[PDB]
RNA sequence: GUCUUGGCCAGCCAUGGUGACAACGGGUAACGGAGGGUUAGGGCUCGACCCCGGAGAAGGAGCCUGAGAAACGGCUACUACA
RNA sequence: GGUAAUUCCAGCUCCAAUAGCGUAUAUUAAAGUUGUUGAGGUUAAAAAGCUCGUAGUUGAACCUUGGGCUCGGCCCGUCGGUCCUGGGUCGGGCCUUUCCUGGAGAACCGCAUGCCCUUCACUGGGUGUGUCGGGGAACCAGGACUUUUACCGUGAACAAAUCAGAUCGCUCAAAGAAGGCCUAUGCUCGAAUGUACUAGCAUGGAAUAAUAGAAUAGGACGUGUGGUUCUAUUUUGUUGGUUUCUAGGACCGCCGUAAUGAUUAAUAGGGACAGUCGGGGGCAUCAGUAUUCAAUUGUCAGAGGUGAAAUUCUUGGAUUUAUUGAAGACUAACUACUGCGAAAGCAUUUGCCAAGGAUGUUUUCAUUAAUCAGGAACGAAAGUUAGGGGAUCGAAGACGAUCAGAUACCGUCGUAGUCUUAACCAUAAACUAUGCCGAUUAGGGAUCGGACGGUGUUAUUUUUUGACCCGUUCGGCACCUUACGAUAAAUCAAAAUGUUUGGGCUCCUGGGGGAGUAUGGUCGCAAGGCUGAAACUUAAAGAAAUUG
RNA sequence: UUUUUUUUUUUUUUUUU
């Protein structure tokens, strides 16, 4: 039973990254999915990541350009407080100004260094570097 | 092979791989018509029909189920639609 | 895969994306309506009902073809079952159990079953009671399930 | 590893299952069970008290051959009987029959150390004098 | 009845209340806390004891005076001790 | 430490701390040996025998996005005014289908003046404002319309002492809250600051996680119209005392308004349909040799059995030969790195009864799901109760050998049992020593079931089907090479995707013994099963490989 | 492919350019 769909593109993104591939079939299709693509895109850390439209739940094509460390989530949704992050990205980072740990807040799907400028927190959901 | 283009597929491999792994599951079946034989009448019948399908009025059985694909009568000409 | 058995096959149907009647149709949606009526009033189940429109007249989809589905339109019509098409067959199967275990006291492996049957029988009526097609008090007996199907 | 729970809301599962396994920890069992105040000779103490009651000698385990002197000693606070061991060359000589004698702990949490079997406790005092300094040229026996 | 509310108690009526989200029962070598010790983070352990709250004055119960006590360096009775 | 003691007893010398040092017990770090962060479960301790299933935990995707107009704060540069400039971030309002009553002051539309302008009306006045009027606003105060929870931000409140921490030369320091300056007359700084997890209070945020909404429309909407019923601010006096219109609340009509109201159908799940598939299950039935016994039959001296013998049977014909009969059990060769079943298990034929997976599907429902503490069904062999049966084999037992003994291995007998119906028992090295669900990841060939496409032989055939051949795909039992990986290693396509440590759930383990023991409970006719310690003892036990 | 039981305690190694 699928339980965490974040998981399973993470997964299969991080697979073909160690294989590497570049580039990897993503199913099924998610809100949170693309806005935790987008943010890799942001920074870089991938290329161009297509969606598939279907009748059902679709399917996204992500290009990867090879520099992508490790990309994980965070099972549960930890709620973090505003204090939490610097024990967060501490413990799960590594050196503190690679990586980006995503939360998502009441402004949406955004980075922990975005918090800080913002002075937002709410709920861990993944990571990358 | 680290580089492959699956947006756009080979038309060989659609024909290869299985109906639901395919990028966009298209069904493999289609409506055919059946001819009769004797008469002049035309009937939709499915590919993958499930039961002995008889004409409308000409009481001749037209196909009979078996192993996920219907066996046309003998005598009766078809046309994919 | 199977919610009771090992069973990891995946078999089922494949919707085409096209979501629209193909061009080779000429049926008026009233008529189809039409064609369900007939065929529910005689009895047909609404799955039964689904194969004869697809498989003699030519009806792909018959959500495509009107827009509704057909249990749906059934139940506008006022011709929907009292009873579920699901528990009905697994209550019909749970019966035809019973009459072979009355008779054969040594099988144990029809006794295993009869215990998955009912389980499923269970399952499926709390389903349906949380979202109200059946009663809040329907129960499933072991003496009168034969008595619900007749 | 472990198959353990994962959920937001699984904080009485996790905190139930610690719980039961925390009980095949030898120490936190010690401690929770309370035997030292139940089973131990001692009652839960670093000294006790006793009367020697007699001499005895045992022998050392192998690989070594001596018999290491001992006292067979009751406590006074229970009743319970002991033997503790005299150390120091010569000290048993100090000690004599229907003496006050205080023991204490001999190496670690009351297992017995060295090749002394079945000897868990050591005498410290004699007469309310300490054995070292009876065996030193430092204190004397009290004249009784 | 109480300074007052209250099954606090007396009468009449109804059959309810708690519990696997651990009720009820048992153990504590358990007074509670602010806090002590030791720890990168997460923690472990102790807290009779200079402060705040509670209870007791050999063990129970009862009571007078009094704004204030079920007081004990107050009284009355019983048990133990003397 | 066994007559050369770097370890005992001493002398000398040296080392560590030093007015202190050692010892015993309790606790903490070390301990990633309690693991939420963050352990381990094939072999070192540890996946329940297997399946169902309640509480619990967890649970597919989907509903306002995009663009533009701007305005402001802060940061990153040169301009340094005295000894104004672009970009980035953050925030504010508007467009792009996106609260009234009294407004006390606000304000838009023109303002009483005022402002610039095409040459198109001259001007010296007037702060606070009255009216026409008020799309959007902070102000008070009455009311209406707000889905509700979790979560995050901010704020208020939140004994001292303790802790962190600021200042002052108690002669420094632990401390303490002092002190300092002027010669004096008396003058002055201080005695700070942080800390309130969780629960409670107020407001904002609206992603994430839940829950409701219109489907037998009993749905929304009025300056729409009509009723029933309830209440009462005001006018000529009357909460008392009623007697019209009228202003509010509830319910119900007719008409109109509206794009009138239902998200997909998951390589999730259930159900249906079609041809197959199987040593899946039950009942009855049939056949087959073989074994033992018996009857008849021909022969004569041995036959069994072993390393070698002996017990044993034998001229009453043993063993052997042929024919027949009876009994009970079993189903050989075919039989495989093959199949079915949840597991235990399942192999002659036929008929009946009910079931099952895979496949195919443009059928149906629409989240109905995953795993499961307690709870329940099945569960080899052995064993138990009551009948039937009892051929073979064979615990116990009796003999004959061997041997020092032989209560064993070997041989001849032989009871229970082995077989069956009814009822128990519930344990196996019940093993793949490897829990269930889900996703991804290197190649390859066989094989089983289904489906599809092609080709040529073969049997039938008003050209279909079966066998064989090649290929594709789904689902299985497995296997072969490799390591981008894992492990301590053996080895592993899972034991991989884990110090770059979080997909969901359940169970079990914490050095070796004592011990799966004692006791209590519960189930059983009993044997026993399930649950399950402690005292005490010990420095190793153990796993995988290496050389002998 | 006849059988072949046992072996008293302890004792069995260190440093650098
Ligand atoms: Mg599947
Ligand atoms: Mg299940
Ligand atoms: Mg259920
Ligand atoms: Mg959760
Ligand atoms: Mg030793
Ligand atoms: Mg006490
Ligand atoms: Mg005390
Ligand atoms: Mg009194
Ligand atoms: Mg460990
Ligand atoms: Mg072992
Ligand atoms: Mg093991
Ligand atoms: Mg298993
Ligand atoms: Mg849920
Ligand atoms: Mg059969
Ligand atoms: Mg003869
Ligand atoms: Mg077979
Ligand atoms: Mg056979
Ligand atoms: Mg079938
Ligand atoms: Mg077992
Ligand atoms: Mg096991
Ligand atoms: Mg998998
Ligand atoms: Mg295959
Ligand atoms: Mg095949
Ligand atoms: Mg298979
Ligand atoms: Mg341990
Ligand atoms: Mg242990
Ligand atoms: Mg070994
Ligand atoms: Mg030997
Ligand atoms: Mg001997
Ligand atoms: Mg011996």
């Amino acid at each position: 039973v699928r339980t965490s769909v974040l998981h399973d593109a993470l997964n299969s993104i991080n697979n073909a990254e160690k294989a590497g591939k570049r580039q990897v079939l993503i199913r099924p299709s998610s809100k949170v999915i693309i806005k935790f693509l987008q943010v890799m895109q942001k920074h870089g850390y991938i290329g161009e990541f297509e969606e598939v439209d279907d009748h059902r739940s679709g399917k996204i094509v992500v290009q990867l350009n090879g520099r992508m460390n490790k990309c994980g989530v965070i099972s549960p949704r930890y709620n973090v407080r505003l204090a939490e992050l610097e024990k967060w990205v501490v413990k799960l980072l590594p050196a503190r100004q690679f990586g980006y740990v995503i939360l998502t807040t009441s402004a949406g799907i955004m980075d922990h260094e975005e918090a800080r400028r913002k002075h937002v927190s709410g709920k861990i959901i993944g990571f990358f570097y | 092979v680290l580089a492959v283009d699956l947006l756009n597929p080979s038309p060989a491999s659609e024909a290869r791989k299985h109906k639901l792994k395919t990028l966009v599951p298209a069904p493999r079946s289609f409506f055919m018509d059946v001819k009769c034989p004797g008469c002049f009448t035309i009937t939709t019948v499915f590919s993958h029909a499930q039961t002995v399908v008889i004409c409308q009025g000409c009481t001749t059985v037209l196909c009979q189920p078996t192993g996920g694909k219907a066996r046309l009568t003998e005598g009766c000409s078809f046309r994919r639609k | 895969g199977r919610m009771h058995s090992k069973g990891k096959g995946i078999s089922a149907s494949a919707i085409p994306y096209s979501r629209n009647p193909p061009s080779w149709l000429k049926t008026t949606p009233e008529q189809v309506v039409d064609q369900i009526c007939k065929l529910a009033k005689k009895g047909a189940t609404p799955s039964q009902i689904g194969v004869i429109l697809r498989d003699s007249h030519g009806i792909a989809q018959v959500k495509v073809v009107t827009g509704n589905k057909i249990l749906r339109i059934l139940k506008s019509n006022g011709l929907a079952p009292d009873l579920p098409e699901d528990l009905y067959m697994l209550i019909k199967k749970a019966v035809a159990v019973r009459k072979h275990l009355e008779r054969n006291r040594k099988d144990k492996d029809s006794k295993f079953r009869l215990i998955l049957i009912e389980s499923r029988i269970h399952r499926l009526a709390r389903y349906y009671k949380t979202v109200g097609v059946l009663p809040p008090t329907w129960k499933y007996e072991s003496s009168t399930a034969s008595t619900i199907v007749s | 590893s472990g198959g353990k729970p994962r959920g937001l809301n699984a904080a009485r599962k996790l905190r139930n299952n610690r719980r039961e396994q925390r009980w095949s920890d030898l120490h936190y069992k010690k401690r929770a069970l309370g035997t030292a105040f139940k089973s131990s000779p001692f009652g839960g103490s670093s000294h006790a008290k006793g009367i020697v009651l007699e001499k005895v000698g045992v022998e050392a385990k192998q690989p070594n051959s001596a018999i290491r002197k001992c006292v067979r000693v009751q406590l006074i606070k229970n009743g319970k009987k002991v033997t503790a061991f005299v150390p120091n060359d010569g000290c048993l000589n100090f000690v004599d029959e229907n003496d006050e004698v205080l023991l204490a702990g001999f190496g670690r949490k009351g297992k017995a150390k060295g090749d002394i079997p079945g000897v868990r406790f050591k005498v410290v005092k004699v007469s309310g004098v300490g054995l070292l300094a009876l065996w030193k040229e430092k204190k004397e026996k009290p004249r009784s």
